[PDB]
């Protein structure tokens, strides 16, 4: 069986399709001539949106620096224009013999190839995403390996300025992504995770607090514990964010 | 001797080493939706 689509905005776009298509196989083996229309000017139209699609999907990885994306997206084009051609031929063996066989699994054949496109299309564009919710993750589970090296108050300062924008920006980038996938159990832990994360903050910076003042060994061994806790959890979170039921 | 990066200088790196067009792409995979599904319809009917 077809496996639930990843996102809502995926699933919005490509279930209605997946529905249509099963309708279209139960018809054409359960139904039974001269009432098919001729089909030439809607694949010409099905013809210009995926040509539209194509262009637009060049354009915008035309302007990325996501080198991956460059690379797995251009198979995709290839699905959906080969599809093309074969609904163009159907509708032409079609317009010779409405009978025909050939023309019809043509027919299922081509639009179950759009949708297939369409959706590694879409998987492409979801994983460039993901990847640079990654990248921030990763920037923050570095920014905490820094933390052993501040020594003065002022230092803490200025290791705080930073770290809380960045903190507020990854919990924003989850959280965005959490409510837009369609598995309950992955947005769960995604949230607790990161509520994990974000109460564990002031805990950090108030053993940073204590251990400045000190040094100018409790309070080491409590703040290198605290980033250890807040590192599992994010490499956690990152573990999750790449899960998918897609390969 | 090594001129190491300060604090601050350390910090910068790591921030810019980390941290509209989705719209476009969504709306042509909608056209592209519509237009097989309108297809489709045409030649079931419905």
């Amino acid at each position: 069986q077809m496996p639930v689509f990843h996102t809502r905005t995926i699933e919005s776009i490509l279930e209605p399709v997946a529905q249509q298509i099963s309708h279209l196989v139960i018809m054409h083996e359960e139904g039974e001539g001269k009432a098919i229309p001729d089909l030439t000017a809607p694949v010409s139209a099905v013809q210009a949106a995926v040509s539209n699609l194509v262009r637009v999907g060049k354009e915008t990885v035309q302007t990325t620096e996501d080198q991956i994306l460059k690379r797995d997206m251009p198979p995709a084009f290839i699905k959906v224009e080969n599809a093309c051609t074969k609904l163009v031929r159907a509708a032409q063996m079609l317009q010779a013999d409405p009978y025909s066989v050939p023309a019809r699994d043509y027919l299922i054949d081509g639009s179950r190839g759009i949708l297939s496109g369409t959706s590694d299309l879409l998987l492409t564009f979801d994983e460039a995403e993901v990847r640079k919710i990654i990248r921030v993750c990763k920037g923050i589970l570095e920014y905490l390996t820094v933390a052993e090296v501040v020594e003065t108050m002022e230092d803490l300062v200025t290791y705080t300025k930073n770290l809380g924008p960045g903190m507020t920006k990854m919990a924003k980038m989850i959280d965005e992504r959490q409510q837009e996938l369609t598995h309950q159990e992955h947005r769960v832990m995604l949230v607790n995770s990161m509520n994990t994360v974000k109460e564990l903050l002031p805990v950090l910076i108030s053993a940073m607090k204590i251990f400045v003042t000190t040094k100018n060994e409790e309070a080491l061994k409590n703040r290198n514990f605290t980033v250890e806790k807040m590192s599992a959890e994010i490499n956690e979170i990152i573990r999750v964010l790449q899960l998918t039921s897609w390969d | 001797g090594i001129q190491r990066p300060s604090l601050e200088e350390r910090l910068e790196s790591i921030i810019s080493g980390a941290a509209d067009r989705r719209e476009r792409i969504v709306a042509e995979c909608n056209a592209v939706r519509q237009a097989l599904q309108d297809l489709l319809s045409e030649y079931m009917g419905n």
